[PDB]
């Protein structure tokens, strides 16, 4: 689970 | 009008705080969201998609507790746990300041030019003057709960404040030859006050909301003491904001339905409703063209809408 990621 | 019913993005917000009274997310006049992720804060650049970690927290425990970009987006101010305001530089990516004066938890930001006003859970408000070594320039105590709710007027001659004692203090631009006195105190909402939005097109008008036990957004006039308008929302709202193009306001809220409202102005009819997040709203911010309105939800989501554009 990347931060910000779409 | 046609509103989009979907999202243009959905960014995954991984371990975001899922605590009403902070104000975690913020977009720049510069096109950056800043995201405070527990103990992080990520910069998301709009145009470009680019994503960067600006900071973490260095001590076990610690955790962010607001973020608000200075009118210039150049620097991001970063409200912490322990009751810090640190001051960073996004261009240089360094920490230029670690601000203390306060003796709790920074859950509220607002500036006003160089002035960053911070709010705390011990209910007291203080400004910064951000370019000098003596920061600490006012204290401003009206709230005997946590501040969770702090917005400067656009043309900065009053400060709104709301608290989790169910108040809304509206507070002058300098204290002058007396003190630091609300110009009105606003006792109507029966519930915590984390929405706070002036009218961008009217110097003295003024848009709250109250917690789960209030449900209600009122509009006054801030001159006049006047309640305007008392709509009640069916829920918590945790955040109002004002289109300046459209004549609407957009607010966020909980259970049951972890849905935006889209209301026109001044009739305060009700135009839309965004439906998708799975748990309640936590924070909106809004793009700095008007355009879109980024959600931030316990769902660990953040949805941008462009609810206020059709290109």
């Amino acid at each position: 689970r990347a931060p910000x990621s779409d | 009008r046609y509103i989009p019913s979907l999202p243009d993005r959905i960014l995954d917000a991984p371990e975001i705080r899922n605590d009403y009274y902070l104000n975690l997310v913020d977009w720049s006049s510069g096109n950056v969201l800043a995201v405070a992720l527990d103990n992080s804060v990520y910069l998301w650049s709009a145009s470009s998609g680019d994503i960067l970690q600006l900071l973490q927290m260095e001590q076990p425990g610690e955790y962010i507790s607001s973020v608000a970009w200075i009118k210039e987006g150049n620097y991001l101010a970063v409200g912490t746990s322990s009751a810090e305001v640190q001051l960073w530089d996004v261009q240089q990516q360094k920490r230029l300041r670690n601000m203390t004066s306060h003796s709790a938890r920074v859950g509220s930001l607002s500036w006003n030019s160089y002035i960053l006003s911070s709010g705390s859970r011990s209910g007291h408000i203080h400004h910064h003057d951000v370019r000098v070594a003596e920061h600490h320039v006012a204290t401003l105590s009206g709230h005997s709960q946590e501040v969770c709710g702090l917005r400067w007027a656009p043309d900065g001659r009053h400060l709104a404040s709301g608290g989790n004692d169910n108040l809304v203090n509206v507070w002058p631009s300098a204290p002058g030859e007396g003190g630091w006195v609300p110009l009105q105190t606003f006792t109507q909402h029966q519930g915590a006050v984390k929405a706070v939005a002036w009218c961008p097109w009217q110097s003295n008008v003024l848009a709250t909301g109250g917690g789960t036990s209030d449900r209600h957004i009122r509009i006054w006039n801030v001159c006049s003491g006047a309640c305007l308008s008392a709509v009640d929302a069916h829920s918590q709202v945790c955040s109002i904001l004002w289109s300046p193009h459209y004549k609407e306001l957009i607010s966020g809220h909980g259970f049951a339905q972890n849905q935006l409202v889209i209301w026109k102005y001044p009739t305060m009819a009700k135009v839309a409703e965004l439906k998708g997040h799975t748990s309640r709203v936590l924070s909106l911010t809004m793009s700095p063209d008007g355009a879109t309105v980024a959600s931030a939800a316990a769902d660990e989501t953040l949805r941008l809408w462009r609810c206020f554009e059709l290109d």
